[PDB]
């Protein structure tokens, strides 16, 4: 197996939209999901709410979707709870609370797509391991 | 109870000071050989 | 049968006890002469 | 002399059958307390609340145990690593519950036998030996002080040290491995060479020694008979133990100096047990075994299993098992 | 005349659709919209005679009602099951990953 | 007076109930008008007495005291509530929320360790009608529910439970599973408890109130297991009115 | 019986330990 | 009638009805006393108290 | 506890059998 063009095309968008990624970006972005968010998010589960995790079917059925990289690059810049109608920024890292939140300051918007396709990619190479958690190691 | 603690108290006062008093007498010149 | 389980222990150290008495005194006799 | 002489005099006698000295006058009574509460507690203690969650584990004899299972049952998590006298309860009911007689037990123990490391080397000093005897003991009592008084330290709970139970002593180290992966851990490694390597060179010195025993007696007699205690010489020729040894593998990997043979002896094993020890006292503070998990991927980025990540499959069994009433929470943090 | 009644339970509706007397509050994560805003309305007003009673909950939006109405399908209720219930298990059963 | 933490920790007073003054007799008066609430209700038990099993020839049951070995871990206490004015003039506290469930293990004459959920989930007291005031002759009497003493998560040594664990005896493979079924198959039991808590102690002006308690509720049956013991305890209570 | 036993066992350990020490073979110089 | 004085009247009791290599408590041959079952009175078909 | 009751006499001859062994040998040597 190889990590392929195919393996790193991922939603853009909800149109259908979709974009592909370099080796180059995917690694970037597994060493900033590691620098960032991995405290909390090691392979896909949540430390700190296990009842939420980073698959894509979860990412899919959240308002607004997130198995896409605007959505979620929004939920960096602005998140919110998984039904929308409450934003978090106060106790979830985004660039809206890069104050509190320090590692999100020096975040490009490069840097955030990264992350994303990071968190999209990863599912597809480790299946029910990424968001399965100790069940799976 | 308070009585049991008093009575550990004393006795464990006790032993410690030979302990102290007796490393205290001189121990060093209580060999076979040097009695500095 | 449904017979005192100690009835063996009893038995076997009835027999035992004062035979290993026996077999020490007579055994530590001969090593004398 | 006055009274206060004779009684010294007699504490530091080198003519007394066993040798009392200061170390032994505080040794005596913390032992005697330690081994008489643990006999009596071992027998007939009633189920102790270990774990703090009001599921009380029996571990004596009366309760349904026997010689392999039962244990003095380390003392409630509820209890932490506060001091817990008998004179802090309200009752001996309460005391037994909660498991008092641990801690007076450990605490006795460690004391004791810290004196009775400073007691060898009062007596050398008093018969004119060299002093170091003590150091070679430091390393099971150092061992000792791990699994009873640094360990509850850094986890917060004498609930977490050694149970005192074979048994006991088994739940602890399965406990440890899925909490630390103590196996991958360099200084417990170190240990088994420590242990494995005394027993080697212990065997092969006896072997050794033992096989140029000098001809001294008849085949119906035994060997041990041709030495006779306190004899001016050696009753064992050396150049031979060396000349077989030196051929076995080779000259120079072979000790003709027995005071250099005899040293690493001691040090083998006394230095191993010390990483031990320290590998147990330093996993105290959460500095774990080396962790390997998924540290193998392919071009892909599959994970490749090693034979560490079986080792971590038998661990998770190990972790979600253990104290199966205990946790609320995801993380098992203590 | 013994019966493990959680055993028991998963032989009704409980076992196939969310039942809105007893499931635990983080099954509604399965249905988009409900978590957590809804899924706690639906568990703190939770005794429900019929599945339609839910629409009725003081304080819902327009749009409330309208994400509840589209996962009827997937609502149900059982007799309220006390081992279910108790213990705040409705919030936190023990279960994470 | 105001007291700290760290006046406090260690010393055991967490454990207690707060008191009023040997001089507090008044009388709290009651608008049916208005609503009430309790904002802190506190109970302090001080003595668990067991009903000790009448053997066959029987005659009649004791309630036998007991020793508590859990330490001073047994209030129930920040317990708060509506006071409803009914229109017959009783009032009755409505339990809502609080800390009020303890587990309590006390100790019989022979060794038997007897736990229970010490507690009053689902309080509803009712005064007598007519109620006017509260004064130092004012009694409640309500009842409550026990559930079970663990809950259904809870494993048993052979990992046996009811929302888990094993469903057999599996250290027994071919063993008869009809005599083991009682320990097999957990149960999960919710009793009911009767408590009365009778006013001594009224500050008018504060609207604290304070008096002992009895309840009687069942112990433990260890998810049925075997059969529970009737458990009085005994102890004093503290409560804060509020106008809501 | 079984508790007995362990028991009995224990106890005449730590009644060999008191005669293996002070009723040993002396140790003399031959 | 206290159980314990009607117990008394019962020769199972009786310290002469044991045998040398009957071993054990009494318990061991008629049981664990649990309780007076009644004292228990005859008739005959006439009404006559029977002993 | 529902344990062996054969395990009492097996621990018996167990300790018993070399025990008496080990005496009859040490004292007719004591005495020659
Ligand atoms: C060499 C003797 C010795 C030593 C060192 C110990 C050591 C210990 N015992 Mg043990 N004990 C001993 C002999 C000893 N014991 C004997 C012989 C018995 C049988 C009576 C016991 C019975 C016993 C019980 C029943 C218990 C202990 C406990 C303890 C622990 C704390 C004791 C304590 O708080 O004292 C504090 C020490 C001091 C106050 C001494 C300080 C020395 C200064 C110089 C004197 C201070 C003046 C002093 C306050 C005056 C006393 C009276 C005053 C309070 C009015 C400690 C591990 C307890 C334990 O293990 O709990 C876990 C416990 O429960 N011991
Ligand atoms: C099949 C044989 C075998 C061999 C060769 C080893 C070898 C080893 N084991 Mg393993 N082990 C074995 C079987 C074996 N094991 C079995 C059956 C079990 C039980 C299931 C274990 C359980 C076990 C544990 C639990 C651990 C080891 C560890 C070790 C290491 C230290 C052992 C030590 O000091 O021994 C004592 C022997 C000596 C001190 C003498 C010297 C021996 C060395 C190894 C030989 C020197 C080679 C030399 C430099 C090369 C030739 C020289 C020439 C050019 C002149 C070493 C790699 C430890 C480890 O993993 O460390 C990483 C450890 O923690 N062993
Ligand atoms: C072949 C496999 C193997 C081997 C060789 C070892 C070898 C060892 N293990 Mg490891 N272990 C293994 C597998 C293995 N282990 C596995 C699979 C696990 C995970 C399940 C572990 C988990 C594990 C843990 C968690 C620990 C060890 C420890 C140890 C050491 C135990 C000996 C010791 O501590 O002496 C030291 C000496 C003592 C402990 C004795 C102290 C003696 C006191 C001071 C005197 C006592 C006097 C007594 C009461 C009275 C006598 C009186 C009488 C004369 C009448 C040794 C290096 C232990 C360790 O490192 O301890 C520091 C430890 O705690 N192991
Ligand atoms: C004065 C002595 C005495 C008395 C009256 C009792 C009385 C009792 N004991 Mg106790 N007991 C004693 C001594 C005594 N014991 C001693 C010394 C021990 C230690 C071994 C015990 C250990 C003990 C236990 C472990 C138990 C009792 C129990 C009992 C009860 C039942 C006894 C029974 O079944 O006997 C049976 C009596 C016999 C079978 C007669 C045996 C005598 C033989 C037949 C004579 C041997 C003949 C000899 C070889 C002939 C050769 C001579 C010729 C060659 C010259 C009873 C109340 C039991 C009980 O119920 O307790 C709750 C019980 O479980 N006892
Ligand atoms: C687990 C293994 C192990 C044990 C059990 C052990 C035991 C012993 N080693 C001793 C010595 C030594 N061992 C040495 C090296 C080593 N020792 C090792 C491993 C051990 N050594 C290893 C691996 C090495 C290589 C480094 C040396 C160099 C020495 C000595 O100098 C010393 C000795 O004198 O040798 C003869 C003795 C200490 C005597 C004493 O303190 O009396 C005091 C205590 C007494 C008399 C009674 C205490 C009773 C207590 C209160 C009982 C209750 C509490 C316990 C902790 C219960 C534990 C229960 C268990 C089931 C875990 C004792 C026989
Ligand atoms: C087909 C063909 C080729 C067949 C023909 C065969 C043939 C003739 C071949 C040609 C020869 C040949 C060698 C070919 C090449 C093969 C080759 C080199 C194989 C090597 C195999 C190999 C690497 C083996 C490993 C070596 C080995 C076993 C270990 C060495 C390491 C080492 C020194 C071990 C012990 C360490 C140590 C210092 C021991 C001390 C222990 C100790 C103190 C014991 C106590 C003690 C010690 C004493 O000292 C004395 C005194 C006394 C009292 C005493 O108590
Ligand atoms: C040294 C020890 C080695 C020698 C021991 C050798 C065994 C000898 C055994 C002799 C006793 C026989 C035991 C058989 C009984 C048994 O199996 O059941 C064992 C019985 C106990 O009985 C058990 O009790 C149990 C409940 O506790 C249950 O009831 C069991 O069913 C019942 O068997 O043992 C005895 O009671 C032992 C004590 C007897 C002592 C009283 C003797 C008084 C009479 C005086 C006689 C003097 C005569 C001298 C004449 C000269
Ligand atoms: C000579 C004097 C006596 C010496 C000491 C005697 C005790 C020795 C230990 C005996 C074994 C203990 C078994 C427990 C007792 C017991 O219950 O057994 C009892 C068992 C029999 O089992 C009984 O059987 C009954 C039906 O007949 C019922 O099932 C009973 O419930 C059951 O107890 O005894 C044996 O089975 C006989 C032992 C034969 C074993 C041979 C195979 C082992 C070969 C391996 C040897 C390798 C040793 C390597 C060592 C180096
Ligand atoms: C690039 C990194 C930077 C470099 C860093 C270097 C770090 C290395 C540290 C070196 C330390 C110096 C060596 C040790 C001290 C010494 O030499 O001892 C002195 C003695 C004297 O030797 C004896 O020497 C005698 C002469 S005399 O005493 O030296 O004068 C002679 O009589 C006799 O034959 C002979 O055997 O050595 C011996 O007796 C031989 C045995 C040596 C054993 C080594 C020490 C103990 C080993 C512990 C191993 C622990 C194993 C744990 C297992 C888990
Ligand atoms: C702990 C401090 C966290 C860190 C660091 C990061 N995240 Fe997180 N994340 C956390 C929680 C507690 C939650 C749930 C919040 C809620 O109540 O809804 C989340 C959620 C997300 C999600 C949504 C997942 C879903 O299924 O809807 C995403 C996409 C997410 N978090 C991403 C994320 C990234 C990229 C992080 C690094 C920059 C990051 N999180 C850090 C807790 C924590
Ligand atoms: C004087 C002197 C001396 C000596 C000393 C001694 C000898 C001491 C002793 C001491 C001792 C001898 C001690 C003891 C201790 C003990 C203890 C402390 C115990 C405890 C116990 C307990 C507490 C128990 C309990 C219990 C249990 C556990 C179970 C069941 C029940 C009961 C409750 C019983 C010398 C020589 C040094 C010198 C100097 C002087
Ligand atoms: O107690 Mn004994 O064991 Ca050390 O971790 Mn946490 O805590 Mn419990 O769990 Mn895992
Ligand atoms: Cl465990
Ligand atoms: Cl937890
Ligand atoms: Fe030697």
């Amino acid at each position: 197996a190889e990590l392929t063009p195919e393996v790193l095309t991922v939603p853009l968008n909800s149109e259908g939209k979709t974009i592909t990624l370099t080796e180059k970006q995917y690694l970037e972005g597994k060493r900033l999901f590691q620098y960032a968010c991995a405290s909390c998010h090691v392979g896909g589960i949540t430390k700190t709410n296990p009842s939420l995790d980073l698959r894509t079917e979860t990412l899919a059925l959240a308002t607004p979707p997130r198995d896409n990289i605007e959505g979620l690059v929004d939920y960096m810049k602005n998140p919110t709870t998984y039904d929308g109608e409450q934003e978090i920024a106060e106790v979830h890292p985004s660039l809206r609370s890069a104050d509190i939140f320090p590692k999100m300051r020096n975040l490009t918007e490069k840097d955030l797509v990264a992350i994303a396709g990071h968190i999209l990619v990863e599912p597809k190479i480790l299946g029910d391991k990424w968001g399965g958690g100790k069940v799976y190691y | 109870m308070e009585t049991l603690k008093i009575t550990v108290y004393i006795v464990v006062t006790f032993f410690v000071l030979l302990f102290v008093f007796g490393f205290l007498s001189g121990d060093p010149a209580r060999n076979p050989k040097r009695k500095d | 049968m449904e017979v005192n389980q100690l009835g063996l222990i009893a038995t076997a150290l009835f027999v035992l006890v004062p035979s290993v008495f026996l077999i020490i005194l007579y055994v530590q006799t001969e090593s004398q002469q | 002399a006055n009274l206060w002489e004779r009684f010294c005099n007699w504490v530091t006698s080198t003519d007394n059958r066993l040798y009392v000295g200061w170390f032994g006058v505080i040794m005596i009574p913390t032992l005697l307390a330690a081994t008489i509460c643990f006999v009596i507690a071992f027998i007939a203690a009633p189920p102790v609340d270990i774990d703090g969650i009001r599921e009380p584990v029996s571990g004596s004899l009366l309760y349904g145990n026997n010689i392999i299972t039962g244990a003095v049952v380390p003392s409630s998590n509820a209890i932490g690593l506060h001091f817990y006298p008998i004179w802090e309860a309200a009752s001996l009911d309460e005391w037994l519950y909660n498991g008092g007689p641990y801690q007076l037990i450990i605490f006795h123990f460690l004391l004791g036998a810290s004196c009775y490391m400073g007691r060898q080397w009062e007596l050398s000093y008093r018969l004119g030996m060299r002093p170091w005897i003590c150091v070679a003991y430091s390393a099971p009592l150092a061992s000792a002080f791990a699994v009873f008084l640094i360990y509850p330290i850094g986890q917060g709970s004498f609930s977490d040290g050694m149970p005192l139970g074979i048994s006991g002593t088994f739940n602890f180290m399965i406990v440890f491995q899925a909490e630390h992966n103590i196996l991958m851990h360099p200084f417990h490694q170190l240990g088994v060479a420590g242990v494995f390597g005394g027993a080697l060179f212990c065997a092969m010195h006896g072997s050794l020694v033992t096989s140029s025993l000098i001809r001294e007696t008849t085949e119906t007699e035994s060997a041990n008979y041709g030495y006779k205690f306190g004899q001016e010489e050696e009753t064992y020729n050396i150049v031979a133990a060396h000349g077989y040894f030196g051929r076995l593998i080779f000259q120079y990997a072979s000790f003709n100096n027995s005071r250099s043979l005899h040293f690493f002896l001691a040090a083998w094993p006394v230095v191993g047990v010390w990483f031990t020890a320290l590998g147990i006292s330093t996993m105290a503070f959460n500095l774990n075994g080396f962790n390997f998990n998924h540290s193998v991927i392919d071009a892909k980025g599959n994970v490749i299993n090693t034979w560490a990540d079986i080792i971590n499959r038998a661990n998770l069994g190990m972790e979600v098992m253990h104290e199966r009433n205990a946790h609320n929470f995801p993380l098992d943090l203590a | 005349e013994l019966v493990n009644v959680v055993d028991e339970k998963l032989g009704t509706a409980y076992g196939e659709k969310i039942d809105l007397n007893n499931t635990n509050i983080a099954a509604f994560i399965q249905y988009r919209g409900l978590y957590p805003t809804l899924a706690k309305l639906i568990v703190k007003n939770a005794p429900y005679e019929s599945v339609e009673d839910v629409l009725n909950i003081p304080g819902l939006t327009e749009r409330q009602k309208q994400i509840l109405r589209e996962n009827l399908e997937h609502f149900t209720v059982t007799e309220v099951e006390t081992a279910l219930v108790e213990g705040g298990d409705r919030y936190n059963n023990g279960l994470y990953k | 007076q105001t007291l700290t933490y760290d006046d406090i920790v260690g010393t055991g007073l967490a454990n207690k109930c707060p008191t009023l003054d040997d001089t507090a007799r008044g009388a709290y008066p009651i608008d049916s008008s208005q609503t009430y609430r309790i904002a802190r209700l506190c109970l302090q038990p001080t003595t668990f007495l067991v009903k000790e099993e009448p053997k066959n020839k029987r005659q009649e049951a004791e309630f036998v005291p007991t020793k508590l070995v859990t330490r001073e871990t047994t209030s129930l206490d920040q317990i708060q509530g509506e006071l409803k004015v009914n229109s017959d003039g009783s009032l009755t506290f409505v339990e809502e929320d609080g800390i009020d469930f303890q587990p309590v293990t006390v100790q019989m004459a022979g060794g038997e360790r007897i736990p229970l959920l010490f507690t009053v989930k689902n309080l509803v007291a009712s005064t007598q009608p007519n109620v006017t005031s509260i004064t130092t002759s004012t009694d409640f009497k309500g009842e409550f529910n026990v559930p079970s003493y663990r809950t259904a998560n809870f494993l048993d040594p052979k990992g046996r439970g009811l929302a888990s664990g094993y469903d057999s005896a599996i250290a027994l493979p071919q063993a008869k599973e009809e005599e083991l079924a009682r320990a097999n198959v957990k149960r999960f039991s919710l009793t009911k408890g009767q408590i009365s808590l009778n006013v001594a102690k009224v500050d008018g002006r504060t609207g604290e109130i304070a008096g002992t308690f009895e309840s009687e509720q069942l112990s433990d049956d260890d998810m049925g297991a075997h059969e529970p013991h009737e458990v009085k305890i005994q102890g004093v209570f503290y409560a804060s009115i509020e106008p809501a | 019986m079984e508790t007995i036993t362990y028991v009995f066992i224990f106890a005449c350990i730590i009644a060999l330990f008191f005669f293996a020490i002070f009723f040993r073979e002396p140790p003399r110089i031959t | 009638i206290p159980e314990k004085l009607a117990f008394y009247d019962y020769i199972g009791n009786n310290p002469a009805k044991g045998g040398l290599f009957r071993t054990g408590p009494m318990n061991k041959g008629d049981g664990i006393a649990q309780a007076w079952k009644g004292h228990a009175v005859f008739r005959n078909k006439e009404g006559e108290e029977l002993f």
